[PDB]
RNA sequence: UAAAUUAAUAAAUAAUUAUUAAACUAAUUUUAUAUUAAUAUUAUGAAAAAUUUUUUUUUUUUUUAAUUUUU
């Protein structure tokens, strides 16, 4: 198949398994013609709501990029309300507020603040420190 | 052919135009009017002969 | 072809030379409508003739 | 490891329990996660890996007697040195040995090519035996997925 | 091979493709004294040119009626469309005006193709080939209307054809095209492509019925000169047109390879129309001795000027030679002077 | 022949220690690189760079429960007419409208009904007598289709719409230059 | 101001049926003549089945829609293959109408035979009965 | 000579060395009966 | 011509008077003055001279150039490559590719990044049962022991008949 | 927004306000189209300088709605106006195969045109609504109730079915209208 | 794109490719179809038995594209 020597182009992986059916409204079949074949249902699937327009298409309204990065902040952070709490969740709490607000990716990087102002952090030896103002 | 004079189209050459020589002056040209045989490099030989082989 | 596509003219005019465009109204050195590769008018070649050789008299002559 | 087309930025740590599934498809998943292809921003230039934590390796599965007939053979220079291990004498040295063998069967499918690209993926699996791991501070979210 | 075309074939190039220009009136020169001498609001306009080719097609069809409805809304969008007087809407009305006289409401055509023309002499430069065809409505519908003493438009039509249509940009780059063939049993159809006048140049198409239309009156009447004042003049018209197409035979046979002669053969080429009306006599090149270095011999101080300079001597080339062959050639230098002094 | 040594020339700056040096050799170079880019262009370029949109587009789709295999066959039967690489701008700028679009096809919503062939109207039969006054009766229906379709495109104020303001009315528009 | 024709006359049959009634979808089993193996339409049958051609920059409201027009809403002239295209979407019809002229003059003159098939296909399938 | 029965690899240590010269049809595309290691 | 502002300000041009090759000096005649007349802010600095180079030049307003060789060039060759400074804007040299397609990616919505979709989850479409652990309904207890009974009754049944139907 | 149900012209009014693209399909290519963008088309015959309007569009989406028109959207503006028409790079090929002793040099330069795309309008006129599992019109719109909910897939009944984080399992759907 | 072949009294053409030229009718779709002459060109090499896989050597650039499942 297309230069037999090996074929190490991307290849699709198959898809997930549907949700259970739990409604016998022929939620088994796929050559059938009361639905597609993708079966979606997520979450936050049913904010996804969608309006007949005149001409043929949908107005699918939707929340905004910024509700969705609200959302998930809320779970993510309720996971414990006064549960544990890892260093792998508050770096990513601390970016979800960061995308909630104007999520343009900063363009230069995400540690280059604290690479610089870990003098006021580390303490060592104030003959050789760093106060702001320097005396 | 423009719907109308105020939408003009416009001039993006092709190599049907952008590659042309001068129109050097053919046999029917100097019949017509001989005041453009200005030097003897206008008099060319006839059109049948092609080039040397 | 199309290779030298800088460096050729520099870019501003010469002293006392160079002219811009007027417009459509006023005629520059050389210009005529018809392929002329030894361009003449009745100054530098002058027909030694009565007429002047056209298209509507068959020859300049009487 | 800083080195433009890493980027450690935007990493995801996921916990894949091997125990039950079958080797030779955990070696599969996996690899799309340290590759990165499960990232709709993959490009290949981009080494965009989250790194997979494979505990409970020892609990793994091998269809029939696949653990006494597949060899992890490799010929060395010494002439009279090809090496024939089954897995089941491999799995006697170190069981993460075979799973390190089975994720090299997969990183290498897209990006034999490069060194770069061979060995930098395989770096992303922390594969443990069993259940203790030191990344309790990384939040290993177990990844869905169903064979 | 052949072709079967049963798949859709992209079109082939060609030089009779050339988006040929309008022709209009020279720059003052307005309608009414000629004759006597003889950003934009939204409007679906691609919705109403289909909604008017339905009338060319219908008024086509003699379906007279409904062609005028077809046209009466397509020249109200254009009213709005375009502003007062645009050549645009001034030409739309010189289909409704048919459009009329063709249902017979001359009155209203007459009403019509009469206030197209102050739309036009009243503008800029107008459409050339629309000013012969609104002066042929205004000779049809007075021939509908009856009228002997109104005939007389259509040879003050084609006056301004004669006088203001350059015959020759409607064939200029179709002229040379005969000589890109090069292939004599084989595909040697390219060497006799031949486009056609009626078909290429409309207001010459629409100046030739004119001229057949005002025979047709003349005939009629039993008038005997007009008849030839306008048959001489028809063919005078078609003339003058046959000859800006006419060219002698480059090669014959086929000649094999030289691809490249692709530049010399289409290309500009002065029209036969042209290469007599601006004649380097006639038309005389204009050449400012300041930009050169030659003058008559009297104008010896006109050349393009200088810096301290003092004429050596004359460039013969034995100057070189020994100075036996330097020894001829002394003279030849004071001779030459007072050849040049007046 | 033509080595094409002119054009090939220039570009020996861009080769390394030996073919930028020696003229020859940096010739079967540098015509034996542009010769395997037309060659790479042409061929297999496509086949691969085709195939990093399809992970793409599914990779995002896998977010979602579904992927390419039931993506593919379900953007078609809604005809949405969307290129795979338009799936994968959206997948990956307008995450959103992309989750939006895999909500749709996963919806039990009657895809647009395949375009209906040409329709003889009624009146096209309806014998017409002998008169000449009067336009044709299917005229005076399809030229009504005609102007509807013309004001229901676009909100073009037709001089703030001072054509007539009623569609009987812009039918008549002909007898607006009659006296 | 955007277009969708989809056809040559518009006309669109409207797809959303009433505030409460039934969506009447179309049916996703491709005609396989023999039912055994029970396909489903594969996203190029779907695309065929829409209107398009194959692929669908072909016979579609791809190519008939104009690409674009001026602000004032002046449209934009033809190209060669633009013209090119009207010629061949004619071509499918002189195509078809002058095939149905000739069945015509055969079916007017008696000339279509009635044993149906070759002599050469008669002689080849049994199913086709005796005659 | 007559080159008969084709080998084609597909990787290694997970093609068995026995379905290489496998897709040929014959006694192979069973199971070797008596393996050596 | 970016914001109604063309990106050329001046074409510079070389010819001879008097020499040869009337091609530029034709264009001078019919389609300059054209040309001119569309665009005439443009300011077409033509200059005579001697030995003529064959170029023609244009001046963008942002200090750049470039030259189009019109050696052995026709006139309507000429007009052709003078409406072709005109319309560039002489600034990028760009590869029509898929890739640079748009000049400026602006994502109006925000980009997809990790932490976006990642605490959806799978669900069903109609309330489902948690029928592992559910306090069942009168009515369901009734169902199953039925269907559970009518499992027991068809099992003990026939373990009987293997012994019984041996000596029926 | 045109609509006949005066409560969805009072909560979908608010929604197509603001930054708005739009997906159009032009020389047999797709542009993702903003208001201030410039993207390379296939040559157009559209002189320098002069306004434009494309008129197949596929998708207009913003912040928080997108407009998935099926085959096309009608009623949607977006005007751009052409800026450049030049020649792209040129992707110079060279074919001569090994055996004939000749080298075809063929360099072609695309010709493109850069339209910067001026604004995008779009104003659509509903029907209705209608929900997603059940793809038939709704009689009426509630501008907080989701028609169709959302439940969990766990049923217990599967002794290996993927846990996700215990937060992931439960999760609601937030109200969005308002 | 492999085709041609008769030593020798009155039997229509060797064949190839090539250059250069030539003519549409009893003979159907309203389909399809490279026939003729003149000249240039004759060395690309099978022995036995049996018998009355496949289309590729060659692409102007951008997209688009229907032949995949392990024991």
């Amino acid at each position: 198949v297309y230069s037999s020597k090996k074929d190490r182009t991307f290849k699709v992986m198959p898809v997930p398994p549907p949700p259970p059916a739990t409604t016998a409204v022929e939620q088994r079949d796929d050559f059938a013609d009361n639905r597609g074949l993708s079966a979606t249902t997520r979450t936050l699937s049913p904010t996804f709501r969608m309006f007949a327009l005149e001409d043929g298409g949908v107005l699918v309204s939707h929340p905004s990029h910024a509700q969705i990065m609200r959302w998930n902040q809320r779970v993510h952070t309720e996971e414990g309300k006064a549960a544990n709490s890892t260093v792998m969740d508050e770096y990513v709490n601390s970016r979800i507020q960061a995308i909630i607000a104007d999520n343009t990716i900063e363009n230069t990087s995400l540690s280059q603040w604290r690479k610089a102002h870990m003098w006021n952090v580390i303490k060592s030896h104030g003959k050789l420190q760093r106060r702001w103002g320097t005396p | 052919k423009e719907f109308d004079a105020d939408h003009p189209l416009p001039v993006v050459g092709t190599r049907l135009n952008e590659r042309t020589t001068t129109h050097k002056w053919s046999h029917w040209d100097q019949y017509i009017n001989p005041q453009i045989t200005q030097s003897w490099m206008y008099l060319t030989q006839t059109p049948e002969y092609v080039g040397p082989r | 072809y199309d290779s030298r596509s800088s460096g050729v003219h520099d870019v501003a005019p010469r002293d006392g030379v160079d002219f811009m465009y007027e417009g459509p109204q006023q005629v520059l050195p050389g210009a005529h409508p018809l392929p002329l590769f030894h361009p003449d008018n009745s100054v530098t070649r002058p027909p030694v003739s009565p007429y002047l050789p056209s298209p509507q008299r068959p020859h300049p002559y009487f | 490891m800083s080195k433009q087309w890493l980027c450690r930025e935007g990493e995801r740590w996921w916990l894949l329990d091997a125990r039950g599934q079958q080797l030779p498809h955990v070696a599969k998943i996996a690899a799309q996660y340290m590759t990165g292809q499960h990232r709709p921003d993959f490009t290949p230039g981009m080494m965009t890996g989250d790194h997979v934590v494979i505990t409970n390796i020892k609990d793994a599965v091998m269809t029939g007697d696949n653990w006494i007939r597949v060899p992890i053979t490799w010929q060395t220079a010494y002439p009279g040195g090809k090496y024939r291990v089954r897995l089941s004498e491999m799995y006697e040295r170190d069981p993460c040995m075979v799973m390190w063998w089975y994720l090299k069967d997969e990183v290498n499918r897209h990006f034999v090519r490069k060194l770069k690209t061979r060995t930098a993926p395989l770096e992303k699996a922390w594969l443990y035996e069993d259940s203790v791991h030191p990344h309790a501070e990384k939040n290993p979210r177990p990844l869905v997925w169903t064979d | 091979i052949t072709r079967l075309y049963t798949s859709y074939f992209k079109g082939e190039l060609f030089p009779n493709q050339l988006a040929r220009p309008l022709e209009r009136l020279p720059r003052g020169v307005s309608l009414a004294a000629a004759r006597k001498g003889q950003r934009r609001p939204y409007v679906p306009l691609g919705e109403v040119a289909k909604l008017e080719l339905q009338g060319d097609y219908l008024t086509e069809g003699g379906l007279h009626q409904e062609a005028l409805e077809y046209y009466g809304v397509v020249a109200k969008a254009y009213e709005l469309a375009y502003p007062k007087d645009h050549p645009q809407v001034a030409g739309i009305r010189l289909k409704l005006a048919g459009a009329f006289r063709r249902t017979g409401r001359l009155t209203s055509s007459k009403a019509n193709c009469e206030a197209v023309l102050q739309m036009l002499d009243s503008a800029v430069q107008p459409p050339l080939e629309l000013i012969v065809e609104a002066l042929f409505e205004l000779g049809l519908t007075s021939e509908a209307m009856s009228d002997a003493a109104a005939g007389t438009v259509f040879e003050e039509a084609v006056a301004l054809v004669d006088m203001f249509h350059n015959s020759g940009q409607s064939h200029k780059m179709l002229r040379l095209l005969p000589r890109l063939g090069r292939r004599f049993n084989l595909n040697f159809e390219e060497k006799f492509v031949y486009f056609s006048p009626f078909d290429y140049d409309r207001v010459f198409a629409l100046a030739d019925q004119c001229l057949e239309r005002a025979e047709v009156f003349y005939q009629a009447r039993n008038d005997r000169a007009g008849v030839m004042r306008v048959l001489q003049q028809r063919k005078e018209l078609i003339d003058k047109k046959f000859f800006n197409m006419r060219d002698f035979a480059g090669r014959i046979h086929t000649m094999r390879g030289h691809w490249k002669r692709r530049a010399q053969v289409l290309t500009n080429a002065p029209t036969p129309d042209e290469l007599l009306r601006y004649s380097p006599t006639i038309h005389q090149v204009y050449r400012d001795f300041k930009y050169e270095l030659n003058a008559p011999i009297g104008r010896e101080k006109e050349v393009q000027p200088g810096v301290n300079r003092v004429v050596h001597d004359m460039g013969n080339p034995y100057r070189r030679s020994g100075v036996r062959s330097q020894r001829m050639f002394r003279d030849a230098e004071k001779n030459f002077e007072k050849y040049i002094r007046a | 022949y033509y080595r094409a040594t002119a054009e090939l020339d220039r570009l020996r700056g861009m080769l390394r220690g030996r073919a930028r040096l020696e003229r020859k050799v940096g010739l079967k170079r540098i015509t034996f690189l542009m010769r395997t880019q037309t060659r790479y262009r042409v061929e297999q370029k496509a086949h691969w760079e085709r195939a990093i949109v399809r992970k793409n587009v599914d990779s995002a789709a896998h977010e979602h429960g579904s992927g390419w295999q039931h993506l593919r066959n379900d953007l078609a039967r809604q005809n949405l007419m969307l290129l795979p690489r338009t799936q994968q701008q959206l997948a990956q700028y307008e995450p959103l409208a992309f989750r939006a679009v895999m909500e749709l096809c996963a919806s039990r919503v009657a895809p647009p009904p395949p375009p209906m062939t040409a329709q003889v109207p009624e009146e096209a039969y309806a014998t017409r007598p002998e008169d000449p006054k009067v336009a044709h009766p299917a005229a005076r229906r399809q030229l009504e289709e005609c102007v509807e379709r013309m004001l229901c495109t676009g909100r073009s104020d037709v001089l703030q719409r001072e054509g007539p303001r009623t569609t009987q009315a812009w039918m008549d528009a002909w007898k607006e230059y009659d006296l | 101001y955007s277009e969708y024709r989809s056809s040559y006359t518009g006309a669109r049959s409207a797809p959303w049926a009433a505030p409460e009634a039934a969506p009447a979808y179309p049916s996703a089993r491709s005609p396989f003549p023999l039912e055994r193996p029970r396909f489903r339409k594969t996203h190029i049958e779907w695309m065929l089945h829409h209107g398009h051609g194959d692929r669908y920059g072909k016979y579609g409201p791809s190519r008939e829609i104009a690409d674009f027009e001026y602000a004032d809403g002046t449209p934009s002239s033809i190209s060669g293959k633009r013209f090119a295209l009207k010629h061949h979407q004619d071509h499918l019809l002189v195509q078809l109408i002058r095939s149905a002229a000739i069945v015509e003059r055969f079916e007017e003159e008696e000339l279509l035979p009635r044993i149906p098939g070759t002599p050469e296909q008669r002689s080849w399938d049994p199913e086709i009965p005796l005659f | 000579a007559a080159a008969a029965a084709a080998a084609a690899a597909a990787a290694a240590a997970a093609a068995a060395a026995a379905a290489a010269a496998a897709a040929a049809a014959a006694a192979a595309a069973a199971a070797a009966a008596a393996a050596a290691a | 011509s970016r914001n109604g502002e063309l990106c050329l300000q001046r074409i510079i041009v070389s010819y001879s008077p008097n020499k040869g090759n009337p091609a530029m000096r034709q264009f001078m005649a019919t389609h300059l003055p054209e040309f001119h007349r569309q665009y005439p802010q443009v300011k077409i600095d033509i200059r005579p001279r001697q030995w003529p180079e064959s170029s023609i030049t244009g001046i963008y307003r942002d200090g750049s150039e470039k030259a189009y060789s019109i050696r052995f060039l026709s006139s309507m060759g000429i007009n052709v490559r003078f409406h072709r400074l005109v319309n560039e804007g002489n600034d990028y040299n760009h590869s029509f590719s898929a890739s640079h397609l748009h000049l400026q990616r602006r994502s109006v919505q925000g980009t997809w990044n990790p932490y976006l979709w990642n605490y959806e989850g799978t669900r069903a479409r109609h309330k489902p049962p948690a029928q592992w652990s559910r306090k069942l309904t009168e009515k369901e207890w009734d169902y199953y022991v039925q269907q559970y009974g009518a499992q027991m009754k068809a099992e003990e049944d026939t373990i009987a008949d293997r012994v019984r139907r041996y000596t029926d | 927004l045109r609509s006949a149900n005066p409560t969805i012209a009072k909560a979908l009014q608010p929604l197509i306000e603001g930054p708005k693209f739009a997906v159009v399909y032009c020389g047999n290519h797709q542009y993702k189209v903003s208001p201030g963008d410039v993207i390379a088309v296939q040559r157009l015959r559209a002189p320098i300088g002069s306004q434009i309007a494309l008129k197949k569009v596929l998708m207009v989406g913003g912040p928080r709605f997108t407009a998935i028109g099926r085959p096309l959207l009608e009623h949607v503006r977006v005007t751009a106006d052409v800026e450049e028409q030049k020649r792209m790079r040129n992707v110079v090929s060279l074919f001569s195969t090994p055996g004939r002793r000749r080298l075809r040099w063929l360099d072609a330069q695309h010709a493109a045109t850069i339209l910067r795309i001026r604004e995008v309008v779009y104003e659509p006129t509903v029907v209705g609504e209608l929900d997603k599992y059940d793809g038939v019109l709704l009689k009426d719109f509630h501008a907080d109730r989701h028609p169709n909910p959302v439940f969990t897939a766990n049923d217990g009944y599967d002794l290996y079915y993927p846990k996700d984080w215990n937060k992931v399992e439960e999760a609601s759907a937030f109200l969005e209208m308002m």
